[PDB]
RNA sequence: GCAUUUGCCAAAGAUGUUUUCAUUAAUCAAGAACGAAAGUUAGGGGAUCAAAGACGAUCAGAUACCGUCGUAGUCUUAACUAUAAACUAUACCGACUCGGGAUCGGCUGGAAUAAAUGUCCAGUCGGCACCGUAUGAGAAAUCAAAGUCUUUGGGUUCUGGGGGAAG
RNA sequence: AUAGCGUAUAUUAAAGUUGUUGCAGUUAAAAAGCUCGUAGUUGAACUUCUGUUCAGGUUCAUUUCGAUUCGUCGUGUGAAACU
């Protein structure tokens, strides 16, 4: 608990990143702290923080950022993740329609060959993960309690339901990646509001 | 080629289940196997309803005409022929709570 | 009805190696099971293991890495004269180049190799590779 | 258009003479979809004495039937084996309405299917690994094949078909055992192939230690790939 | 029977794709534009293409359209969508915690971090 | 009870070695860092994750840990676990603050 | 195979046990207890249906499907008989390998109320199942066993070896 | 094929189509309608574990060395399973 870390957990809490649906894929058993009277499943936030940083370290690892690929289906993380790809200089799946064959078919128009893949809802974005499975491509996923971890290498426990949550997760990851890349000081605050990544109605 | 896993009858954990005569034909059929639909209909065509509800002597009736209750039990040949149940594709074949 | 505790423990073991599991709880256990494990460990396959004393039979946790391709029991425990060794090493083992057939002898429980070096034989227990 | 323009990252890495050897591709388990990458490592300059000469063989050609809108529509299937007698083998098959077509497509397939057989020692280890490290098993459809290592100069003891496969793999000495309906040639071939492939799947005792940790070719060569050609 | 075909819709997509800055709500303009821009073997064809492309200009004026990706106009539209107040929603120095959230924080020991208001 | 796992990595891996002490083995496969299985030529789903090294200034060092995982492990959804623990034993996780 | 009320008679599982015995167990040629329906023997009974049969109709022909009748049977005492697609067409005892809700019977805590042989929640033991899923199996259909099988051995009975002839 | 070579019949491999090794039995032939049970076959765990010292070989390794030679010998030193 530095001031930095306290700011991190405060941000995470405020964005309500720790609220989950009621189903537990048992694969998630380890990431979930509390099970409430109202059935709400509560995530340990420390695990979230840790995983965010881990992820950032995987992304810093790929030499050339365009070999990292963010994939999102839902409407919330469209905005957030396109901004993410914006600051992170990587590739975005914009069209919510992921084309079967995108990773597998060298003949497709959307054809990509990332070194690392990042998905917003393993459950929604599943076809992407399945394709990654055919190519030897590792995956960082944003993961709710209901989400299958099959073929998922880094789990960041989240609430991938809300804009607030998803957006501030992609945000924090982006900021940490910036830091690791020396595009940003470790001590310095980032002038980009989280509010950008929110989905406007 | 086992067609159904159910084998058509809902019966497990017993050797024997009571046999029921089919409404339509009267053929004996297994109570598990039987296509059974409970019917609450009205005795009368809606037009006919208007006509009668005019003439009802006791004005203290609010929906004061009885419904007709039927527990209808069909042998398979009958419930197929009679379209109560009809042929579906392999995947749909296992669908359990379908109507509207 | 439990017959052959070595068989229980061995199969449960192989199963967990096969499922990529990191360790096995093993119950119940015998001398023979522990000497068999002491053998596989000495020979490089399993890792460290711990014995748990419940007042009755016992339990045994086994750290595995993964090495064991298979480890079986032969039942019945046949009679294996020195003459028959060839048979059993050709029939049971993956290749000449490795893997062991463990036996009880009046000189104790041995890698079939330890048996050629001790010049004895006769009761087959199991194998691992 | 006799010049190859790579559609794969790996394709680029190969054509431009960057990834060293074929086995290296096999090592980093980089998927080969491009049937060029393979002809690369096997040069067509034609020096008659190399055992690295890449060989193609048609094995099967089948008149397959379909009943379609009152017509009976025939195509051809074919099976093809590709191998250098030194360590490397692939098997492929293709359906097409013209024979030489089925053949070409099957050659291409077989190349995409290249696999690293492992060669072991029977008895005392002296010179040329003449056989397999262990006994292993191919499984395709009903069929099973078991490959058991044989002593020096035993030669290949095996049916005409798996024999042909094995010779392409460069296993000199072997014992065979087969279960199932073996006359189904595609399943027999397949089985033998998968079997041969499982050689490297088996964790033998000599594989026990810590492996080398290397960076993938793509991470090393990242600079190259992101130049625009 | 006025359903329009493959050739025509591919065409219209392309014509907008490259030319959107040149294009008008007027058919008669867009048909001449097309004529200059392209090889179209038929009068009839060109006119069908121009009409559909016009139709799609009108559909674009209203909002997003499937099948056509105009990256310039989409990035302009993206900058359009950003608006940020100075306060955000996100106040680090004041944050509100449920009862259950509090229980999990007790578990991690973070229950007391500065600026946390329980509800 | 870690001992066997450590001793396992203690010495280097070797392909087939004849009595003349040559290396005969065409290539030395990578083995998975969790299950310790062999990484196929043909493995569609086997994966090598590189993770960056971090100086106290947040700086990447350009230094990388590579964690190899094998098809069966990712596929069973053990990956998200395996990795974390592999990073423990290498001393890189959890992340300090 | 078993479905109305109540009373009686003996029996049973699961659960609960910091109760007792202490290997007393598993499977099983011999040898035995059961064993739908139909059928048989000797009495009863006989309402419904209803083989045989008598008739109507239908039909080229109907000794059939349909209709009106109707005997044995159907029910019951004592007895025989031993057979079914007697079907999960899936032997029994024992391990071990995925996930998820629900269900029937015990128990253990907890919560609400109108304070109980009732609710809800969380455990768990045993049942009948189901839904996902297998980098497990299979010729497949499919199978959480039909998995832990050429990487072939936990214990034990039974059965098969091209088709007919022929039970 | 060859001074031999056809054919018929029994038998051997082919046959994991008799199966101990080694087969099948939901639907291809195949689990007995069901229980009890004697022969038969089958049977849970525990007992001088262990440690310390000596010697003899037998193996192993080799940044110990040697001698000679087309490879054995001697020697190290430690390391083993022994006896
Ligand atoms: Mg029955
Ligand atoms: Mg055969
Ligand atoms: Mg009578
Ligand atoms: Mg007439
Ligand atoms: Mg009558
Ligand atoms: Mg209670
Ligand atoms: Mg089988
Ligand atoms: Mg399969
Ligand atoms: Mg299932
Ligand atoms: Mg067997
Ligand atoms: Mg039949
Ligand atoms: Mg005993
Ligand atoms: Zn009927």
């Amino acid at each position: 608990a530095t001031q930095r870390k306290q700011d991190d957990i405060k941000r995470l809490l405020a964005s309500n990143c720790h609220q989950a649906t009621i189903n537990l894929n048992n694969q998630m058993k380890r990431y979930i702290s509390h099970k409430g009277v109202n059935g709400i499943h509560y995530i340990n936030i420390e695990e979230t923080w840790q995983k965010i940083k881990l992820a950032a370290r995987v992304i810093a690892a790929v030499q050339h950022p365009e070999d990292v690929m963010v994939v999102c289906s839902r409407i919330y993380g469209q905005r957030a993740a396109i901004k993410f790809a914006g600051y992170t200089h990587c590739k975005s799946t914009s069209s919510s329609r992921w084309t079967p064959g995108t990773l597998t078919n060298y003949q497709t128009l959307k054809y990509e060959e990332p070194r690392v893949l990042i998905v917003t809802d393993p459950r929604s974005d599943f076809q992407a993960i399945k394709e990654a499975s055919y190519v030897n491509i590792p995956v960082i996923a944003l993961c709710d309690s209901d989400s299958p971890l099959a073929y998922v290498d880094v789990v960041i426990p989240c609430n991938n339901r809300s804009t607030e949550s998803i957006s501030m997760i992609y945000w924090m990851i982006a900021r940490e990646v910036k830091i690791l890349r020396g595009e940003l000081s470790k001590d310095e605050e980032w002038e980009v509001m989280v509010d950008l990544f929110y989905h406007k109605t | 080629p086992v067609k159904r896993r159910n084998a058509g009858r809902s019966q497990k954990n017993r050797g024997h289940t009571r046999t029921v005569p089919c409404t339509n034909c009267g053929r004996q059929v297994a109570k598990d196997k039987a296509v059974k639909r409970y019917t609450v209909r009205d005795m009368v065509d809606p037009s006919s309803k208007r006509d009668i509800q005019q003439k009802l002597a006791f004005e203290n009736e609010k929906q004061g005409i009885p419904k007709l209750y039927v527990k209808l039990q069909y042998c398979i040949s009958c419930a197929i022929h009679s379209r109560v149940v009809r042929v579906r594709c392999a995947e749909d074949r296992r669908i359990r709570r379908p109507p509207i | 009805v439990k017959v052959n505790i070595l068989a229980e423990c061995l199969k449960d073991l192989v199963n967990a190696e096969k499922m990529g599991k990191k360790q096995v709880l093993l119950r119940p256990v015998s001398k023979v099971v522990l000497k068999f494990l002491r053998i596989m460990q000495k020979n490089g396959y399993i890792g460290e293991f711990e014995v748990i004393d419940d007042h009755r039979s016992k339990k045994v946790v086994v750290e595995l890495i993964g090495r064991i391709n298979k480890c079986g029991v032969i039942s019945p425990r046949y009679d294996v004269p020195l003459a028959d060794f060839e048979k059993w090493t050709n029939n049971i083992l993956p290749s000449r180049q490795f893997g062991n057939v463990v036996l009880t002898t009046t000189y104790g429980i041995l890698t079939h190799e330890e048996c050629r070096k001790r010049h004895t034989g006769g009761k087959i227990l199991g194998f691992f590779y | 258009k006799n010049d190859w323009q790579p559609q794969t990252k790996l394709g680029r890495l190969v054509k431009y003479g960057k990834i060293s050897s074929l086995d290296e591709i096999f090592k980093y388990s980089i998927p080969i979809k491009e049937p060029e990458i393979i002809d690369h490592f096997y040069p067509k300059n034609k020096d008659v004495q190399a055992e690295h000469k890449l060989m193609e063989e048609v094995l099967q050609i089948t008149p397959v039937q379909k009943q379609t809108q009152a017509g009976q529509r025939t195509r051809f299937k074919g099976f093809v084996v590709v191998g250098d007698s030194n360590g490397h083998i692939g098997l492929g098959w293709k359906v097409a309405k013209e024979v030489q077509g089925a053949i070409k497509g099957a050659i291409t397939h077989a190349k995409l299917n290249m696999v690293p057989v492992r060669k072991g020692y029977w008895g005392n280890k002296i010179a040329n690994a003449h056989t397999i490290p262990q006994k292993i098993t191919g499984k395709s459809g009903s069929v099973r094949i078991r490959l058991v290592p044989a002593p020096r100069g035993t030669g290949i003891v095996a049916a005409p078909i798996p024999k042909k496969v094995l010779q392409f793999a460069g296993v000199q000495d072997i014992y065979t055992s087969s279960q199932g309906c073996t006359r189904t040639r595609g399943n027999f071939l397949k089985a033998t192939y998968y079997a041969l492939a499982n050689t490297y799947r088996y964790l033998t005792p000599d594989f026990w230690g810590k492996p080398e940790d290397n960076e993938l070719p793509f991470e090393t060569f990242s600079e190259f790939l992101h130049t625009k050609a | 029977g006025r359903v329009r075909t493959k050739t025509v819709k591919r065409a219209a997509k392309s014509l907008i794709e490259h030319y959107y800055s040149k294009l008008t709500n007027d058919f008669h303009f867009n048909k001449k534009i097309l004529s200059e821009v392209a090889q179209v073997p038929s009068k009839r064809l060109r006119n069908k293409i121009a009409g559909f492309a016009t139709h799609l200009m009108k559909r674009i004026q209203k909002g997003p359209v499937r099948g056509i990706s105009l990256k310039v106009q989409e990035e302009e539209r993206e900058r359009r969508l950003d608006y940020v107040p100075e306060k955000s929603i996100i106040d680090i120095e004041k944050v509100t915690i449920d009862n259950e959230t509090k229980e999990m924080l007790k578990k991690l020991g973070y229950q007391n971090i500065p600026g946390l208001v329980s509800a | 009870m870690n001992s066997g796992r450590a001793n396992q990595r203690s010495k280097p891996m070797t392909g087939l070695i004849n009595d003349k002490k040559e290396k005969i083995d065409a290539y030395l496969p990578r083995k998975c860092d969790w299950s310790n299985k062999l990484i196929f030529s043909n493995d569609q789903s086997s994966v090598q994750i590189a993770i960056a090294e971090v100086g106290e200034n947040g700086q990447a060092t350009g230094s990388k840990t590579n964690v190899v995982l094998c098809g069966s492990v990712r596929s069973k959804g053990e990956a998200h676990i395996a990795l974390e623990n592999i990073l423990r034993e290498r001393g890189l996780y959890p992340i300090q603050e």
